[PDB]
């Protein structure tokens, strides 16, 4: 209680209305989470929605998105994917004519990294995009190198709905949740709008959730 | 008749009271442990349950002690007490529902520019406004003269009766709009959309219809009684004594089914909802362990014990 | 064959350590123990709560006069606190938002900060420009910077996700000495008083001890069954304790190298996050996976304090030099501290 | 580093106004709280106004309240004080003065060069004789006393000593009458009572030379000392 | 994987050469440090509210 202590007081108020005003602003933001594996296609969204992480930063419409690509991280994944449960989404590259490639074909192990990640217990209700890559390579090129079990028709469209079921039924975590996939042509023109309007679904489903409706 | 129509009317009043006080204060704990999460509604479930929780145990003194024949054994000052909260909390609480329905629209259709809108300021700051605006309102009910009896005195004077239509006309019709505008913008804005499936659909169609009608059917028959007083008044300033009669009987018991739904909806909040219907299951699980009534673990050391 | 046949002499002369280890051990300190008059209760309420930052707090770090300290949580802000009058003295933007430790600089003067963008950041806190500006960026890593830490004002030891732990230095922004060993990613480090030698744990179910001056290891302290996620030293110099995901906080002593006793509970089934000392030792400090934290005596092993104030998991705990208060942090977005 | 000049000291009519300010830079002005300190044009130096790090509390003295105003406008990065009904007493040279407030920190560490402008209870602390006659290289040692104690509840005592340069604007030495100020060499070093205070000059040489005061902090006054020319 | 195994092994020999003591008489060492430090320690022993810094 003397000049110095509340001139204190005044900066400590001063600090407060400057971090409030900071975290009103920042607030605002969508936090998007890129899972994108190696040859993904990961040049490929960034160019369409256009040495540690990088971070990437664009504007559709009223609503700013802010990402960050975790890639070369070459640690333990358990560590850090606590440092995303605040994202709101989550998307997933995965290239679709690499399935005549083995290190062990990297379709397998992909699942593998799509059944772990769905099946955490920090992700109990996040919404799940996953995207696709290279199909018309896939299209052009197709079964019995990587999926013998299907014993089916190797046209293009029933192939590619084969291959989606599938990782939508990773795992019954995605019951709760919501998966939401999109056949991506890789040269569509805004493969935002199906993020913008799953996004949304989100955002008026989690308001309801937090209205007390549903 | 109309001795025996007020006896039963005061006795089913006493009836849902006492059904409807423990469900009030427990929705009134339910509130204030979830407004500690940030939701902007929550502070208004809290307001309305205080809001109910002001006059759910006020009229039931007087009506228990003895159904009113002008007879007023204390000083008269606990019965205007009585009447200004009765007052005060059905404007407050019509308009709290209302302001509900407003931020359940602003939270649904336009989801993406409210995210700046829904600061928790301005939820107090209205909560507070339409508090202190129906005070004020009241006020004058307070300045009224004529202590004799102060439930009404609307048989002999149509001055006080304007002023209750103006009020009347000022507290009901209006929210009745906004409640309709609300609900049916509701209702179009979750129907073009495609992500949200068919159940939810139904599901949010049965709530919103739910509250709407539950609100119309209860408060419209007290509407279409003071709008027929008021209309009756206004044309004979200058069988009248038996349509009074019957109006009385009518107002009397539709306040009394008004106040039912007014002790309801806190009931029918906690049932329409299924978040709610988990939440006030762990609730009753907590009350449970609080009470202790299970004695499992005492149980079996006692089993224990005498083998 | 030729790097089969170095194996099985690798392992007895793992052999050879583990029963010199066994030839050391006969008695535990817990039968020592058994005279002294156990602590009892220690009931701690909480003096001042330090909040004021809006995402979950991760890292703390005292300073040396036991009145201000640094807070970082994964908001993206860097907070200078002060303890007695509860009011914040720096708000520090971060350039990066991904934020998993913070030091304080023996001498006041600067505060560190890294994170997983593979970079260290180190800040002037009194600067003639009287801002707070970043001196320079640090950037030698290919993993996750787990914990730095604050050897001397010019010499600073960094623990990374990239299975290596570094030494550095301001002037030039280089490794002097970096130390190698650990297979996997470390997570914590606490360097001994006299700033000489120094303590590493990783994800290897294992801590080894660090040399600061020619970067040798030194000792290889196991026993562990999981990943360490937080380490301390004992103030006396003599010993170190650690926490890890097992539930367990584990004793050991530096040239006595064994495991004196586990901190181990039934109901503690949640991991340990963070561990420091008292000066005196006679004291564990302990924050779990679950909610609450825990006191454990240092030397008998019992249930001594139970400190249940917040209702996230904490993630950062530490003590005051002159023992004054202990503070905690957890994602709750709240510091309090009791006494 | 820092730039701290003042713009429009000169002759006004008495009773008249004046508009002063301060043009700041290379520093975050905007989180630096702002002085102002008069300066007689003979002998005399004291206090003027304050003003906030968020223009949020004021305070003038006895005879500048009312009639004297100060402002301030980040963006442009100055300190303005609009000033009215001049006359002999507020003949001054006025200073301009920059304080930064928190736990450590040392308040009226930099001072700016200065107006000339001529027209036309308090607590008291009383340095003991305005003139010491020194030797280049000897240990001398002055003190003011004050009114009433200046050490509060929380153990600290508030006091700071200055050092006027001959023809130039002053510095901060020591702060709260313990800790030196940065720039300054160890020689120079206060100590006392809780209601004596002194400072204890070691080993001068050719560039001590000057008038010192010391100050009061325990509130916002900041009442200031009669000073001693310390000549050789 | 031929690489690693020299310098995994190096590790072990530089580990021969390690002290010795008593673990017995090295928990001892842990027993008189606290009650040496016990009586200014303030968790165990909590100073009053006057001394208290923090009330």
């Amino acid at each position: 209680l003397s000049a110095e202590d509340k001139a204190a007081v005044e900066r400590s108020k001063m600090i407060d209305r400057n971090l409030r005003e900071d975290g009103e602003k920042a607030a605002r933001e969508v936090k998007l989470l890129l899972l994108g594996a190696g040859e993904s296609g990961k040049s490929t969204i960034v160019k369409q929605m256009k040495t540690g992480i990088v971070e990437t930063h664009f504007t559709f419409k009223d609503l700013h998105f802010k990402m960050f690509d975790v890639g070369a991280q070459r640690s333990e994944r358990k560590k850090w994917i606590h440092c995303f449960e605040g994202v709101t989404a989550i998307i997933f590259c995965v290239a679709l004519s690499d399935y005549d490639l083995v290190l062990m074909n990297r379709m397998h192990e992909s699942m593998k990294l799509f059944d772990s990640i769905c099946n955490n217990k920090w992700f109990t209700d996040t919404s799940i995009i996953l995207f696709l890559n290279k199909k018309d390579l896939f299209e052009e090129k197709i079964l019995t190198i990587c999926y013998p079990e299907y014993a089916g028709s190797n046209t293009y469209e029933e192939a590619a709905a084969y291959i989606q079921c599938q990782f939508e039924d990773l795992n019954k975590r995605k019951d709760t949740k919501e998966i939401y996939t999109h056949f991506t042509c890789s040269t569509d023109t805004k493969n935002v709008q199906f993020v913008f309007d799953a996004v949304t679904d989100v955002i008026i489903k989690n308001n309801l959730k937090d209205c007390g409706l549903f | 008749s109309f001795e025996e129509s007020r006896i039963v009317l005061v006795v089913v009043y006493s009836a849902v009271c006492t059904l409807g006080v423990p469900a009030n204060c427990l929705t009134a704990w339910l509130a204030l442990l979830q407004v500690l999460q940030g939701n902007v509604l929550a502070v208004y479930l809290l307001c309305l349950a205080l809001c109910e929780l002001l006059y759910t145990g006020t009229l039931p003194l007087w009506v228990i002690y003895i159904r009113n024949q002008h007879r007023w054994t204390l000083g008269l000052l606990a019965c205007k007490v009585t009447a200004y909260i009765f007052f005060c909390n059905i404007y407050v609480s019509i308009l709290f529902l209302c302001c509900i329905s407003c931020d359940r629209f602003v939270a649904v259709v336009y989801a993406l520019e409210s995210r700046g809108r829904r600061r928790r300021r301005t939820a107090i700051l209205i909560s507070a406004c339409i508090f202190i605006l129906v005070g004020i309102v009241h006020y004058p009910v307070f300045q009224t003269e004529d202590k004799e009896t102060c439930f009404d005195m609307l048989q002999m004077d149509s001055r006080i009766a304007g002023y209750y239509y103006a009020r009347f006309t000022v507290g009901f019709a209006i929210p009745l709009s906004i409640i309709a505008f609300t609900n049916h913008r509701i209702f179009r804005s979750i129907k073009q959309s495609m992500g949200l499936s068919a159940a939810q659909k139904a599901k949010v169609k049965h709530s919103a219809i739910a509250v709407v009608v539950i609100f119309l059917v209860c408060f419209a028959p007290y509407h279409l009684v003071l709008l027929v007083k008021a209309a009756a008044f206004s044309y004979y300033r200058g069988a009248m004594c038996g349509l009074e009669e019957r109006l009385y009987t009518a107002s009397v018991v539709f306040l009394c089914l008004s106040t039912v739904n007014g002790v309801a909806d806190p009931i029918i909040y906690v049932l329409a909802t299924d978040h709610s219907r988990q939440e006030v299951s762990r609730i009753h699980k907590g009350w449970k362990e609080w009470s202790m009534k299970t004695d499992v673990t005492r149980l079996t050391h006692s089993r224990d014990t005498e083998e | 064959s030729e790097l089969d046949q170095l194996r099985q002499e690798a392992e007895q002369l793992k052999n050879q350590i583990r029963d010199a280890r066994k030839a050391c051990a006969d008695a535990t300190l817990s039968q020592i123990t058994n005279n002294i008059d156990p602590v009892g209760r220690i009931q701690m309420r909480t003096r001042r709560t330090l909040r004021g930052h809006l995402a979950k707090i991760y890292a703390m770090h005292w300073g040396t006069d036991s009145r201000l300290l640094v807070s970082a949580s994964q908001d993206g802000k860097l907070i200078i606190w002060d303890s007695y009058t509860t009011n914040k003295v720096h708000a520090i933007p971060l350039r990066s938002s991904w934020v998993m430790t913070c030091a304080y600089a023996p001498s006041g003067n600067y505060v560190a900060c890294g994170g997983l963008d593979n970079i260290c950041s180190i800040y002037n806190l009194k600067t003639r420009e009287g801002n707070v500006r970043v001196s320079r960026e640090l950037a030698g890593h290919t993993g996750y910077l787990s914990c730095c830490r604050f050897l001397d004002d010019n010499q600073i030891v960094t623990s990374s996700g990239d299975t290596t732990c570094a030494l550095w230095d301001i002037e030039t922004g280089q490794q002097t000495t970096t130390f190698t060993g650990h297979t996997g990613d470390v997570m914590s480090l606490s360097l001994a008083p006299d700033t000489r030698l120094f303590v590493s744990g990783a994800c290897d179910a294992s801590a080894k001890l660090w040399d600061v001056r020619e970067g040798m290891c030194r000792q290889t302290f196991t026993g562990h069954e999981s990943d360490i996620n937080a380490i301390c030293f004992f103030p006396n110099g003599n010993a170190f304790a650690t926490g890890s995901d097992d539930a367990t906080c584990r004793l050991f002593d530096l040239r006595a190298d064994q495991e004196l006793m586990t901190y181990s509970h039934d109901n503690i089934i949640c991991g340990i996050t963070s561990v420091s000392f008292s000066k005196s030792g006679r004291l564990l400090l302990a924050g779990y996976d679950d909610f609450n934290c825990n006191v454990w005596d240092a030397l008998k092993a019992d249930r001594a304090g139970v400190l249940a104030g917040h209702d996230n998991r904490v993630s950062c705990l530490g003590v005051t030099d002159d023992g004054m208060a202990v503070a905690t942090g957890s994602w709750d977005s709240f510091l309090k501290i009791w006494n | 580093d820092v730039q701290l000049v003042e713009s429009g000291g000169g002759l006004v009519q008495p009773g008249g106004s004046r508009k002063l300010s301060c043009s700041a830079s290379g520093f975050a002005f905007s989180s630096f709280g702002m002085h102002w300190v008069r300066q007689a044009p003979e002998k005399g130096l004291e206090w003027v106004a304050y003003i906030s790090s968020g223009s949020g509390t004021i305070y003038y003295a006895d005879t500048v309240k009312g009639r004297f105003t100060i402002s301030r406008d980040d963006p442009k990065n100055t300190l303005f004080l609009q000033m009215t009904s001049l006359r002999s007493e507020d003949t001054a040279m006025y200073y301009c003065v920059r304080s930064i407030y928190y736990y450590g920190s040392s308040p009226f560490d930099f001072w700016g060069q200065g107006t000339t402008l001529t027209v036309s209870s308090d607590i008291v602390m009383t340095q003991a004789t305005s003139s010491v006659p020194v030797t280049p290289g000897e240990s001398v040692s002055i003190s003011c006393r004050s009114s009433k104690s200046l050490l509060h509840s929380n153990g600290n005592t508030y006091l700071y000593w200055f050092l006027q340069r001959p023809g130039q604007s002053p510095q901060l030495l020591i702060y709260r009458m313990s800790n030196l100020a940065s720039g300054v060499p160890d020689r120079f070093s206060g100590s006392g009572s809780g209601t004596a205070f002194t400072l204890t000059i070691s080993r001068l040489e050719a560039e001590d030379v000057g008038v010192y005061y010391c100050m009061q902090h325990l509130e916002y006054p900041l009442t200031f000392g009669a000073g001693t020319k310390l000549e050789l | 994987s031929i690489a690693q195994a020299r310098k995994l092994v190096e590790q072990l020999k530089m580990e021969a050469n390690i002290d010795r003591i008593k673990v017995s008489k090295a928990a001892a060492d842990l027993m008189a440090y606290c009650e040496a430090h016990a009586k200014e320690d303030p968790l165990l022993t909590p100073v009053p509210a006057s001394e208290n810094p923090f009330r």
